[PDB]
Protein backbone atom coordinates (compact mmCIF):
# COMPACT_ATOMS: atom_id res chain seq x y z
CA UNK A 1 0.00 0.00 0.00
CA UNK A 2 2.94 2.37 0.67
CA UNK A 3 4.18 1.66 -2.85
CA UNK A 4 0.64 2.40 -4.07
CA UNK A 5 0.89 5.72 -2.25
CA UNK A 6 4.15 6.75 -3.95
CA UNK A 7 2.73 5.57 -7.29
CA UNK A 8 -0.16 7.98 -6.86
CA UNK A 9 2.17 10.77 -5.71
CA UNK A 10 4.41 10.05 -8.71
CA UNK A 11 1.47 10.60 -11.06
CA UNK A 12 0.48 13.89 -9.39
CA UNK A 13 4.10 15.06 -9.48
CA UNK A 14 4.30 14.13 -13.17
CA UNK A 15 1.06 16.07 -13.77
CA UNK A 16 2.53 19.12 -12.06
CA UNK A 17 5.69 19.09 -14.17
CA UNK A 18 3.49 18.44 -17.24
CA UNK A 19 1.60 21.64 -16.46
CA UNK A 20 4.71 23.73 -15.75
CA UNK A 21 6.05 23.25 -19.28
CA UNK A 22 2.90 22.63 -21.30
CA UNK A 23 0.91 25.46 -19.76
CA UNK A 24 -2.37 24.37 -21.27
CA UNK A 25 -4.52 22.33 -18.89
CA UNK A 26 -6.10 20.20 -21.60
CA UNK A 27 -2.73 19.46 -23.19
CA UNK A 28 -1.32 18.01 -19.95
CA UNK A 29 -4.53 16.21 -19.11
CA UNK A 30 -3.89 14.06 -22.18
CA UNK A 31 -0.64 12.46 -20.96
CA UNK A 32 -2.19 12.42 -17.50
CA UNK A 33 -5.04 10.26 -18.79
CA UNK A 34 -2.72 7.92 -20.70
CA UNK A 35 -0.79 6.95 -17.57
CA UNK A 36 -3.64 5.25 -15.66
CA UNK A 37 -5.08 3.61 -18.79
CA UNK A 38 -1.71 1.97 -19.52
CA UNK A 39 -0.94 1.04 -15.90
CA UNK A 40 -4.40 -0.50 -15.24
CA UNK A 41 -4.07 -2.41 -18.51
CA UNK A 42 -0.69 -3.61 -17.29
CA UNK A 43 -2.37 -5.14 -14.20
CA UNK A 44 -4.75 -6.88 -16.57
CA UNK A 45 -1.73 -8.34 -18.41
CA UNK A 46 -0.08 -9.45 -15.17
CA UNK A 47 -3.29 -11.36 -14.51
CA UNK A 48 -3.11 -12.99 -17.96
CA UNK A 49 0.45 -14.09 -17.16
CA UNK A 50 -0.37 -15.40 -13.67
CA UNK A 51 1.96 -12.88 -12.02
CA UNK A 52 1.31 -11.30 -8.63
CA UNK A 53 1.01 -7.79 -7.25
CA UNK A 54 4.32 -7.59 -5.39
CA UNK A 55 7.26 -5.29 -4.71
CA UNK A 56 8.82 -5.82 -8.15
CA UNK A 57 5.61 -5.55 -10.20
CA UNK A 58 4.60 -2.47 -8.19
CA UNK A 59 8.04 -0.91 -8.78
CA UNK A 60 7.58 -1.67 -12.47
CA UNK A 61 4.38 0.39 -12.43
CA UNK A 62 6.20 3.33 -10.86
CA UNK A 63 9.28 3.05 -13.13
CA UNK A 64 7.19 2.68 -16.31
CA UNK A 65 5.79 6.21 -15.94
CA UNK A 66 8.72 7.98 -17.60
CA UNK A 67 8.46 5.69 -20.61
CA UNK A 68 4.66 6.06 -20.91
CA UNK A 69 4.62 9.85 -20.54
CA UNK A 70 7.03 10.17 -23.46
CA UNK A 71 4.67 8.46 -25.92
CA UNK A 72 1.82 10.74 -24.89
CA UNK A 73 3.88 13.95 -24.99
CA UNK A 74 5.45 13.13 -28.37
CA UNK A 75 1.93 13.02 -29.82
CA UNK A 76 0.59 16.11 -27.98
CA UNK A 77 3.69 18.21 -28.64
CA UNK A 78 3.88 17.17 -32.28
CA UNK A 79 0.26 18.18 -32.70
CA UNK A 80 0.74 21.37 -30.71
CA UNK A 81 3.68 22.57 -32.81
CA UNK A 82 1.98 21.52 -35.99
CA UNK A 83 -0.79 23.96 -35.13
CA UNK A 84 1.86 26.29 -33.72
CA UNK A 85 3.67 26.46 -37.06
CA UNK A 86 0.88 26.36 -39.65
CA UNK A 87 -2.84 26.78 -38.91
CA UNK A 88 -4.80 23.53 -38.91
CA UNK A 89 -7.65 22.79 -36.48
CA UNK A 90 -6.80 20.11 -33.88
CA UNK A 91 -8.61 17.38 -35.87
CA UNK A 92 -6.45 17.47 -39.01
CA UNK A 93 -3.44 18.71 -37.07
CA UNK A 94 -3.31 15.43 -35.15
CA UNK A 95 -3.95 13.38 -38.28
CA UNK A 96 -0.91 14.81 -40.07
CA UNK A 97 1.14 14.62 -36.91
CA UNK A 98 0.21 10.99 -36.17
CA UNK A 99 0.94 10.23 -39.81
CA UNK A 100 4.64 10.90 -39.34
CA UNK A 101 5.35 9.66 -35.82
CA UNK A 102 3.40 6.43 -35.46
CA UNK A 103 6.18 4.48 -37.16
CA UNK A 104 8.74 6.04 -34.83
CA UNK A 105 6.48 5.36 -31.85
CA UNK A 106 6.13 1.65 -32.59
CA UNK A 107 9.78 1.52 -33.61
CA UNK A 108 11.37 3.16 -30.58
CA UNK A 109 9.34 1.02 -28.18
CA UNK A 110 10.74 -2.11 -29.79
CA UNK A 111 14.29 -0.77 -29.43
CA UNK A 112 13.57 0.08 -25.80
CA UNK A 113 11.87 -3.20 -24.90
CA UNK A 114 15.12 -4.82 -26.04
CA UNK A 115 16.82 -3.33 -22.98
CA UNK A 116 14.35 -5.29 -20.80
CA UNK A 117 13.28 -8.41 -22.73
CA UNK A 118 16.60 -10.34 -22.39
CA UNK A 119 16.42 -10.02 -18.63
CA UNK A 120 13.01 -11.71 -18.72
CA UNK A 121 15.25 -14.81 -19.05
CA UNK A 122 17.18 -15.06 -15.75
CA UNK A 123 17.40 -18.59 -14.39
CA UNK A 124 16.90 -20.24 -11.03
CA UNK A 125 15.49 -18.75 -7.83
CA UNK A 126 16.82 -15.24 -8.46
CA UNK A 127 15.10 -15.46 -11.83
CA UNK A 128 11.45 -14.74 -11.09
CA UNK A 129 12.45 -11.45 -9.44
CA UNK A 130 13.73 -9.83 -12.64
CA UNK A 131 11.25 -11.61 -14.88
CA UNK A 132 8.30 -9.99 -13.15
CA UNK A 133 9.90 -6.55 -13.27
CA UNK A 134 10.87 -6.95 -16.93
CA UNK A 135 7.49 -8.24 -18.15
CA UNK A 136 5.75 -5.41 -16.28
CA UNK A 137 7.82 -2.68 -17.97
CA UNK A 138 7.59 -4.31 -21.40
CA UNK A 139 3.87 -4.95 -20.93
CA UNK A 140 3.47 -1.29 -19.96
CA UNK A 141 5.56 -0.07 -22.93
CA UNK A 142 3.47 -2.18 -25.32
CA UNK A 143 0.14 -0.85 -23.99
CA UNK A 144 1.68 2.61 -24.02
CA UNK A 145 2.18 2.29 -27.77
CA UNK A 146 -1.31 0.86 -28.10
CA UNK A 147 -2.85 3.79 -26.23
CA UNK A 148 -0.71 6.24 -28.25
CA UNK A 149 -2.20 4.89 -31.46
CA UNK A 150 -5.79 4.74 -30.18
CA UNK A 151 -6.76 7.09 -27.31
CA UNK A 152 -4.16 9.88 -27.46
CA UNK A 153 -4.85 10.80 -31.10
CA UNK A 154 -8.56 10.84 -30.28
CA UNK A 155 -7.99 13.16 -27.30
CA UNK A 156 -5.77 15.56 -29.24
CA UNK A 157 -8.43 15.61 -31.94
CA UNK A 158 -11.13 16.59 -29.43
CA UNK A 159 -9.50 18.19 -26.37
CA UNK A 160 -6.83 20.46 -27.87
CA UNK A 161 -7.50 24.11 -28.70
CA UNK A 162 -6.55 25.45 -32.15
CA UNK A 163 -3.70 27.95 -32.48
CA UNK A 164 -2.54 29.11 -35.94
CA UNK A 165 0.08 31.89 -36.31
CA UNK A 166 3.74 30.95 -35.66
CA UNK A 167 2.87 30.92 -31.94
CA UNK A 168 4.32 30.08 -28.54
CA UNK A 169 3.29 33.37 -26.83
CA UNK A 170 5.21 35.36 -24.22
CA UNK A 171 2.71 37.90 -22.90
CA UNK A 172 -0.65 37.15 -21.31
CA UNK A 173 0.07 35.30 -18.06
CA UNK A 174 2.11 36.31 -15.02
CA UNK A 175 4.52 33.74 -13.57
CA UNK A 176 4.42 31.28 -16.48
CA UNK A 177 5.00 33.88 -19.18
CA UNK A 178 8.22 34.72 -17.35
CA UNK A 179 9.24 31.04 -17.28
CA UNK A 180 9.03 30.83 -21.06
CA UNK A 181 11.10 33.96 -21.60
CA UNK A 182 13.94 32.68 -19.39
CA UNK A 183 14.00 29.26 -21.05
CA UNK A 184 14.11 31.06 -24.44
CA UNK A 185 17.61 32.59 -24.25
CA UNK A 186 18.48 29.85 -21.79
CA UNK A 187 18.01 27.72 -24.91
CA UNK A 188 20.47 29.88 -26.89
CA UNK A 189 22.91 30.19 -24.00
CA UNK A 190 22.70 26.47 -24.22
CA UNK A 191 22.96 26.25 -28.05
CA UNK A 192 26.29 28.08 -28.41
CA UNK A 193 27.49 26.19 -25.34
CA UNK A 194 27.19 23.19 -27.67
CA UNK A 195 28.55 25.12 -30.66
CA UNK A 196 31.64 25.86 -28.58
CA UNK A 197 31.91 22.23 -27.61
CA UNK A 198 31.63 21.23 -31.27
CA UNK A 199 34.71 23.15 -32.41
CA UNK A 200 36.14 21.26 -29.40
CA UNK A 201 35.78 17.49 -29.88
CA UNK A 202 39.46 16.87 -28.95
CA UNK A 203 39.52 16.66 -25.16
CA UNK A 204 35.77 16.53 -24.61
CA UNK A 205 36.34 12.98 -25.84
CA UNK A 206 39.02 12.44 -23.21
CA UNK A 207 36.65 13.56 -20.44
CA UNK A 208 34.19 10.89 -21.57
CA UNK A 209 36.86 8.19 -21.22
CA UNK A 210 37.54 9.50 -17.72
CA UNK A 211 33.86 9.08 -16.85
CA UNK A 212 34.11 5.53 -18.24
CA UNK A 213 37.17 4.50 -16.23
CA UNK A 214 35.71 6.33 -13.23
CA UNK A 215 32.58 4.30 -13.89
CA UNK A 216 34.31 0.91 -14.00
CA UNK A 217 36.28 1.97 -10.94
CA UNK A 218 33.21 2.92 -8.90
CA UNK A 219 31.55 -0.30 -10.03
CA UNK A 220 34.00 -2.91 -8.67
CA UNK A 221 34.39 -0.97 -5.41
CA UNK A 222 30.65 -1.36 -4.73
CA UNK A 223 29.82 -4.53 -2.77
CA UNK A 224 27.01 -6.74 -4.04
CA UNK A 225 24.05 -8.54 -2.45
CA UNK A 226 20.63 -9.91 -3.38
CA UNK A 227 17.78 -8.26 -1.43
CA UNK A 228 17.98 -5.82 1.49
CA UNK A 229 16.70 -6.51 4.99
CA UNK A 230 13.49 -4.68 5.72
CA UNK A 231 12.04 -3.61 9.04
CA UNK A 232 8.97 -5.82 9.15
CA UNK A 233 7.83 -4.54 12.54
CA UNK A 234 8.62 -7.93 14.11
CA UNK A 235 11.55 -10.12 15.08
CA UNK A 236 12.70 -13.12 17.07
CA UNK A 237 15.18 -13.81 19.87
CA UNK A 238 16.72 -17.27 20.18
CA UNK A 239 17.56 -18.76 23.57
CA UNK A 240 19.84 -21.77 23.70
CA UNK B 1 24.56 -20.23 -4.97
CA UNK B 2 26.87 -23.13 -6.02
CA UNK B 3 23.90 -23.56 -8.34
CA UNK B 4 25.48 -21.18 -10.91
CA UNK B 5 24.42 -17.75 -9.67
CA UNK B 6 26.03 -15.06 -11.82
CA UNK B 7 24.39 -14.42 -15.17
CA UNK B 8 24.05 -10.63 -15.15
CA UNK B 9 27.16 -9.92 -17.29
CA UNK B 10 26.25 -12.09 -20.30
CA UNK B 11 22.62 -10.94 -20.03
CA UNK B 12 23.65 -7.27 -20.00
CA UNK B 13 25.95 -8.06 -22.92
CA UNK B 14 23.14 -9.75 -24.86
CA UNK B 15 20.85 -6.85 -24.01
CA UNK B 16 23.52 -4.40 -25.19
CA UNK B 17 23.89 -6.31 -28.44
CA UNK B 18 20.16 -6.44 -29.24
CA UNK B 19 19.92 -2.70 -28.46
CA UNK B 20 22.65 -1.98 -31.05
CA UNK B 21 20.95 -4.19 -33.63
CA UNK B 22 17.54 -2.61 -33.00
CA UNK B 23 19.08 0.85 -33.25
CA UNK B 24 20.69 -0.17 -36.53
CA UNK B 25 17.24 -1.08 -37.88
CA UNK B 26 15.84 2.27 -36.66
CA UNK B 27 18.45 4.44 -38.41
CA UNK B 28 19.31 2.08 -41.30
CA UNK B 29 22.98 2.35 -40.35
CA UNK B 30 25.57 0.20 -38.60
CA UNK B 31 27.53 3.14 -37.19
CA UNK B 32 24.95 5.71 -36.04
CA UNK B 33 23.62 3.43 -33.23
CA UNK B 34 26.99 4.02 -31.53
CA UNK B 35 26.13 7.70 -31.04
CA UNK B 36 23.08 6.57 -29.05
CA UNK B 37 24.82 3.81 -27.10
CA UNK B 38 27.71 5.92 -25.82
CA UNK B 39 25.09 7.56 -23.57
CA UNK B 40 24.99 4.41 -21.42
CA UNK B 41 27.98 5.12 -19.12
CA UNK B 42 26.66 8.67 -18.59
CA UNK B 43 23.71 7.19 -16.71
CA UNK B 44 25.62 4.37 -15.01
CA UNK B 45 28.09 6.81 -13.41
CA UNK B 46 25.19 8.60 -11.70
CA UNK B 47 23.77 5.40 -10.24
CA UNK B 48 27.14 4.23 -8.93
CA UNK B 49 27.81 7.67 -7.41
CA UNK B 50 24.35 7.83 -5.80
CA UNK B 51 24.46 4.28 -4.46
CA UNK B 52 28.02 4.95 -3.27
CA UNK B 53 27.22 8.15 -1.38
CA UNK B 54 24.15 6.65 0.28
CA UNK B 55 26.03 3.45 1.06
CA UNK B 56 23.74 1.18 -0.87
CA UNK B 57 24.67 -2.07 -2.54
CA UNK B 58 24.72 -3.55 -6.04
CA UNK B 59 21.55 -5.58 -5.54
CA UNK B 60 18.29 -6.41 -7.30
CA UNK B 61 16.93 -2.90 -6.74
CA UNK B 62 20.17 -1.50 -8.15
CA UNK B 63 20.03 -3.54 -11.35
CA UNK B 64 16.36 -2.98 -12.22
CA UNK B 65 16.82 0.73 -11.50
CA UNK B 66 19.68 1.16 -13.94
CA UNK B 67 17.89 -0.50 -16.85
CA UNK B 68 15.09 2.00 -16.27
CA UNK B 69 17.60 4.86 -16.46
CA UNK B 70 19.34 3.34 -19.49
CA UNK B 71 15.94 2.93 -21.15
CA UNK B 72 15.00 6.59 -20.72
CA UNK B 73 18.52 7.95 -21.29
CA UNK B 74 18.44 5.95 -24.54
CA UNK B 75 15.06 7.45 -25.42
CA UNK B 76 16.32 11.00 -24.86
CA UNK B 77 19.45 10.46 -26.98
CA UNK B 78 17.44 8.70 -29.70
CA UNK B 79 15.16 11.67 -30.37
CA UNK B 80 18.11 14.04 -30.53
CA UNK B 81 19.78 11.92 -33.18
CA UNK B 82 16.40 11.23 -34.84
CA UNK B 83 16.12 14.98 -35.48
CA UNK B 84 19.76 15.39 -36.52
CA UNK B 85 19.52 12.63 -39.10
CA UNK B 86 16.13 13.72 -40.48
CA UNK B 87 17.37 17.30 -40.79
CA UNK B 88 20.30 15.98 -42.85
CA UNK B 89 18.20 13.75 -45.09
CA UNK B 90 14.81 15.46 -45.43
CA UNK B 91 15.98 19.07 -45.08
CA UNK B 92 19.43 18.21 -46.40
CA UNK B 93 21.17 20.51 -43.92
CA UNK B 94 24.91 20.15 -43.13
CA UNK B 95 26.30 18.02 -40.27
CA UNK B 96 27.19 20.45 -37.46
CA UNK B 97 24.41 22.82 -38.37
CA UNK B 98 21.62 20.17 -38.44
CA UNK B 99 22.90 18.88 -35.11
CA UNK B 100 22.33 22.33 -33.57
CA UNK B 101 18.75 22.65 -34.91
CA UNK B 102 18.15 19.07 -34.00
CA UNK B 103 20.00 19.47 -30.71
CA UNK B 104 17.27 21.49 -28.93
CA UNK B 105 14.26 21.58 -30.98
CA UNK B 106 14.14 18.75 -28.33
CA UNK B 107 15.68 20.26 -25.12
CA UNK B 108 12.36 21.43 -23.88
CA UNK B 109 10.73 18.03 -24.41
CA UNK B 110 13.81 16.29 -22.91
CA UNK B 111 13.73 18.46 -19.76
CA UNK B 112 9.98 17.81 -19.52
CA UNK B 113 10.48 14.06 -19.73
CA UNK B 114 13.46 13.78 -17.40
CA UNK B 115 12.54 16.33 -14.69
CA UNK B 116 8.99 14.96 -14.47
CA UNK B 117 10.38 11.45 -13.98
CA UNK B 118 13.06 12.60 -11.49
CA UNK B 119 10.47 14.41 -9.34
CA UNK B 120 8.30 11.32 -9.79
CA UNK B 121 10.70 8.83 -8.24
CA UNK B 122 11.22 11.36 -5.45
CA UNK B 123 8.48 9.82 -3.27
CA UNK B 124 10.66 6.66 -3.31
CA UNK B 125 13.87 8.35 -2.17
CA UNK B 126 12.19 10.33 0.65
CA UNK B 127 10.10 7.35 1.65
CA UNK B 128 10.02 6.47 5.34
CA UNK B 129 7.81 3.79 6.83
CA UNK B 130 7.01 0.24 5.80
CA UNK B 131 9.11 -1.13 2.94
CA UNK B 132 11.00 2.16 2.62
CA UNK B 133 14.20 0.10 2.53
CA UNK B 134 13.29 -1.15 -0.96
CA UNK B 135 11.81 2.23 -1.94
CA UNK B 136 14.88 4.14 -0.75
CA UNK B 137 17.12 1.65 -2.56
CA UNK B 138 15.41 1.55 -5.96
CA UNK B 139 14.82 5.30 -5.78
CA UNK B 140 18.29 6.73 -5.30
CA UNK B 141 19.76 4.58 -8.05
CA UNK B 142 17.25 5.80 -10.63
CA UNK B 143 17.31 9.42 -9.47
CA UNK B 144 21.08 9.78 -9.40
CA UNK B 145 21.39 7.91 -12.68
CA UNK B 146 18.74 9.99 -14.46
CA UNK B 147 20.08 13.26 -13.09
CA UNK B 148 23.55 12.59 -14.48
CA UNK B 149 22.26 10.76 -17.58
CA UNK B 150 20.43 13.83 -18.80
CA UNK B 151 22.60 16.76 -17.71
CA UNK B 152 25.61 14.96 -19.19
CA UNK B 153 24.04 13.57 -22.39
CA UNK B 154 22.64 16.97 -23.31
CA UNK B 155 26.25 18.03 -23.94
CA UNK B 156 27.70 14.67 -25.03
CA UNK B 157 24.96 13.39 -27.39
CA UNK B 158 25.69 16.39 -29.66
CA UNK B 159 29.33 15.27 -29.61
CA UNK B 160 28.63 11.54 -30.02
CA UNK B 161 26.73 12.17 -33.26
CA UNK B 162 29.28 14.36 -35.05
CA UNK B 163 32.38 12.33 -34.02
CA UNK B 164 30.81 9.06 -35.22
CA UNK B 165 29.64 10.62 -38.51
CA UNK B 166 33.20 11.66 -39.39
CA UNK B 167 34.98 8.41 -38.50
CA UNK B 168 32.44 6.66 -40.68
CA UNK B 169 32.84 8.56 -43.94
CA UNK B 170 30.78 9.67 -47.03
CA UNK B 171 33.31 12.24 -48.41
CA UNK B 172 30.93 14.01 -50.83
CA UNK B 173 28.50 15.75 -48.47
CA UNK B 174 28.67 18.00 -45.38
CA UNK B 175 27.75 21.58 -46.41
CA UNK B 176 24.30 22.38 -47.43
CA UNK B 177 22.34 20.18 -49.73
CA UNK B 178 18.69 20.53 -50.68
CA UNK B 179 16.44 17.94 -52.54
CA UNK C 1 7.22 -5.89 -47.41
CA UNK C 2 9.73 -7.13 -50.01
CA UNK C 3 9.77 -3.62 -51.47
CA UNK C 4 10.18 -2.28 -47.96
CA UNK C 5 13.31 -4.29 -47.19
CA UNK C 6 14.77 -3.87 -50.68
CA UNK C 7 15.25 -0.27 -49.58
CA UNK C 8 16.26 -1.20 -46.02
CA UNK C 9 18.90 -3.93 -46.29
CA UNK C 10 20.36 -3.56 -42.82
CA UNK C 11 16.93 -3.71 -41.13
CA UNK C 12 16.46 -7.05 -42.95
CA UNK C 13 19.87 -8.08 -41.67
CA UNK C 14 19.06 -7.25 -38.02
CA UNK C 15 15.84 -9.32 -38.16
CA UNK C 16 17.94 -12.22 -39.46
CA UNK C 17 20.63 -11.64 -36.84
CA UNK C 18 18.19 -11.30 -33.91
CA UNK C 19 16.55 -14.55 -34.99
CA UNK C 20 20.00 -16.14 -35.19
CA UNK C 21 21.31 -15.15 -31.78
CA UNK C 22 17.98 -16.17 -30.20
CA UNK C 23 18.64 -19.53 -31.83
CA UNK C 24 22.25 -19.68 -30.71
CA UNK C 25 21.26 -18.94 -27.12
CA UNK C 26 18.51 -21.59 -27.39
CA UNK C 27 21.07 -24.26 -28.31
CA UNK C 28 23.09 -23.53 -25.16
CA UNK C 29 20.15 -24.34 -22.92
CA UNK C 30 18.24 -27.04 -24.88
CA UNK C 31 18.08 -30.61 -23.42
CA UNK C 32 19.51 -33.43 -25.54
CA UNK C 33 18.14 -36.97 -25.96
CA UNK C 34 17.69 -39.76 -28.45
CA UNK C 35 13.95 -39.41 -28.09
CA UNK C 36 11.44 -37.15 -26.51
CA UNK C 37 9.01 -38.83 -24.16
CA UNK C 38 7.30 -41.40 -26.37
CA UNK C 39 6.62 -44.36 -24.04
CA UNK C 40 3.18 -44.48 -22.50
CA UNK C 41 3.43 -43.95 -18.71
CA UNK C 42 3.21 -46.95 -16.37
CA UNK C 43 2.53 -47.39 -12.62
CA UNK C 44 3.33 -50.63 -10.78
CA UNK C 45 1.78 -51.90 -7.58
CA UNK C 46 4.01 -54.28 -5.65
CA UNK C 47 2.90 -56.50 -2.80
CA UNK C 48 4.27 -59.44 -0.82
CA UNK C 49 2.74 -62.38 1.05
C1 LIG D 1 -3.22 4.68 -11.59
C2 LIG D 1 -4.13 3.47 -11.49
C3 LIG D 1 -3.37 2.22 -11.05
C4 LIG D 1 -2.93 2.31 -9.59
C5 LIG D 1 -3.84 1.54 -8.62
C6 LIG D 1 -3.22 0.21 -8.25
C7 LIG D 1 -3.36 -0.12 -6.76
C8 LIG D 1 -2.87 -1.55 -6.51
C9 LIG D 1 -2.81 -1.94 -5.04
C10 LIG D 1 -3.92 -2.89 -4.64
C11 LIG D 1 -3.35 -4.00 -3.76
C12 LIG D 1 -4.35 -5.15 -3.78
O1 LIG D 1 -5.30 -4.97 -2.74
C13 LIG D 1 -6.55 -5.55 -3.05
O2 LIG D 1 -7.50 -4.54 -2.77
C14 LIG D 1 -8.85 -4.92 -2.99
C15 LIG D 1 -9.72 -3.73 -2.61
O3 LIG D 1 -9.62 -3.55 -1.19
C16 LIG D 1 -9.21 -6.12 -2.14
O4 LIG D 1 -10.54 -6.50 -2.46
C17 LIG D 1 -11.31 -6.78 -1.30
O5 LIG D 1 -12.23 -5.72 -1.07
C18 LIG D 1 -13.11 -5.45 -2.17
C19 LIG D 1 -14.10 -4.38 -1.72
O6 LIG D 1 -13.38 -3.28 -1.16
C20 LIG D 1 -13.85 -6.70 -2.67
O7 LIG D 1 -14.29 -6.46 -4.01
C21 LIG D 1 -13.01 -7.98 -2.68
O8 LIG D 1 -13.87 -9.13 -2.66
C22 LIG D 1 -12.06 -8.09 -1.49
O9 LIG D 1 -11.14 -9.16 -1.76
C23 LIG D 1 -8.24 -7.26 -2.41
O10 LIG D 1 -8.47 -8.39 -1.57
C24 LIG D 1 -6.84 -6.74 -2.14
O11 LIG D 1 -5.94 -7.83 -2.32
C1 LIG E 1 21.62 -2.32 -22.46
C2 LIG E 1 22.33 -1.51 -21.39
C3 LIG E 1 22.75 -2.38 -20.21
C4 LIG E 1 24.21 -2.10 -19.84
C5 LIG E 1 24.46 -2.21 -18.33
C6 LIG E 1 25.87 -2.69 -18.03
C7 LIG E 1 26.27 -2.43 -16.58
C8 LIG E 1 26.15 -3.67 -15.69
C9 LIG E 1 24.88 -3.65 -14.85
C10 LIG E 1 25.10 -4.15 -13.42
C11 LIG E 1 26.02 -5.36 -13.36
C12 LIG E 1 25.36 -6.57 -12.72
O1 LIG E 1 25.75 -6.75 -11.36
C13 LIG E 1 25.87 -8.14 -11.04
O2 LIG E 1 24.69 -8.60 -10.37
C14 LIG E 1 24.76 -10.00 -10.14
C15 LIG E 1 23.39 -10.64 -9.95
O3 LIG E 1 22.81 -10.31 -8.67
C16 LIG E 1 25.70 -10.18 -8.95
O4 LIG E 1 25.70 -11.56 -8.57
C17 LIG E 1 25.78 -11.77 -7.16
O5 LIG E 1 24.54 -11.35 -6.56
C18 LIG E 1 24.04 -12.01 -5.38
C19 LIG E 1 24.72 -11.52 -4.10
O6 LIG E 1 26.11 -11.87 -4.04
C20 LIG E 1 24.07 -13.54 -5.47
O7 LIG E 1 22.73 -14.02 -5.49
C21 LIG E 1 24.79 -14.01 -6.73
O8 LIG E 1 25.04 -15.43 -6.63
C22 LIG E 1 26.09 -13.24 -6.90
O9 LIG E 1 26.87 -13.77 -7.99
C23 LIG E 1 27.09 -9.70 -9.36
O10 LIG E 1 27.88 -9.54 -8.18
C24 LIG E 1 27.09 -8.36 -10.13
O11 LIG E 1 28.29 -8.26 -10.90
Amino acid sequence: HEVVKTLVEAIILVFLVMYLFLQNFRATLIPTIAVPVVLLGTFAVLAAFGFSINTLTMFGMVLAIGLLVDDAIVVVENVERVMAEEGLPPKEATRKSMGQIQGALVGIAMVLSAVFVPMAFFGGSTGAIYRQFSITIVSAMALSVLVALILTPALCATMLKPIAKGDHGEGKKGFFGWFNRMFEKSTHHYTDSVGGILRSTGRYLVLYLIIVVGMAYLFVRLPSSFLPDEDQGVFMTMVQ
Amino acid sequence: ERLSGNQAPSLYAISLIVVFLCLAALYESWSIPFSVMLVVPLGVIGALLAATFRGLTNDVYFQVGLLTTIGLSAKNAILIVEFAKDLMDKEGKGLIEATLDAVRMALRPILMTSLAFILGVMPLVISTGAGSGAQNAVGTGVMGGMVTATVLAIFFVPVFFVVVRRRFSRKNEDIEHSH
Amino acid sequence: MPNFFIDRPIFAWVIAIIIMLAGGLAILKLPVAQYPTIAPPAVTISASY
